[PDB]
């Protein structure tokens, strides 16, 4: 917990799945090579990344079709803060800090 | 089908890319309909051109679907490709047929 | 609209020009 950032899965097929952010980018999407690997025909092959640049968490668009929704809406680059609610196409996830 | 609960017929007129078969050319049968259907696009792709075209979307987001397109046309070839190398009492008592055998002339008011 | 004709030719004649995601595109086009 220290240090680090926790996305539970509220909807989608690995419900209650945790993902743990403590690196400077820690990636998501189809692609198996991704860290956060979240598999629909909604999300794509690299759909955002998790920055962290001096405990301060981050998630950025890297040129996803079906885009990232944090507090369902619409951002490019966006500062996450404890109770965000990152969308990644259908997957639903909620962060911890 | 909500409001009025009854059914509701959705026509989709498209064609068909490809014969019954790898070796039917059903250009022998309709040949002027196999013609068109020769120089049609894709009804993605086609799409694709349409929301740039009317502006709806730019050649950054044109990226993000051609992207997508590619990430998902890798995604099932290489699942594939990785898959294949891992290869009783049947009878009442009497008190049970009196209570059918009452039901009958259990006649409302 | 513009890069549906522009860049068919920017391939075409030298596809190091166009980004290569687009060669999965542009091939289907004629």
């Amino acid at each position: 917990p220290s240090g680090s950032a926790l996305l539970v899965v509220k909807r989608g097929p690995n419900a209650g799945s945790r993902f743990l952010l403590d690196q400077p980018t820690t990636s998501a999407g189809r692609h198996p090579d991704s860290d956060i690997f979240l598999d629909d025909v909604t999300v794509s092959r690299r759909h955002a990344e998790f920055r962290l640049e001096g405990g301060e968490f981050q998630v950025v668009d890297v040129g996803s079709l079906n885009g990232t929704y944090v507090n369902r809406e619409p951002v490019d680059s966006a500062v996450l803060a404890n109770g965000d609610e990152v969308q990644i196409g259908k997957f639903r996830l909620v962060f911890l800090t | 089908r909500q409001a009025f609960k009854k059914d509701v017929v959705i026509d989709m007129l498209c064609y068909r890319r490809r014969g019954h078969n790898e070796g039917d050319d059903p250009s022998m049968t309709q040949p002027y309909m196999y013609d068109v259907i020769d120089t049609k696009r894709g009804s993605r792709k086609a799409y694709t051109e349409a929301l740039i075209g009317r502006g709806d979307i730019s050649m950054k987001e044109a990226e993000d679907a051609l992207r997508d397109y590619q990430g998902q046309l890798e995604r099932v070839f290489n699942e594939v490709r990785e898959l294949e190398k891992h290869e009783l009492a049947t009878a009442v008592d009497k008190a049970m047929l009196q209570r059918i055998g009452d039901a009958h002339l259990a006649l409302p008011e | 609209e513009w890069l549906v004709e522009e860049m068919y030719r920017k391939f075409r004649d030298d596809p190091s020009s166009v980004d290569p995601s687009w060669h999965e595109f542009l091939v289907d086009y004629s």
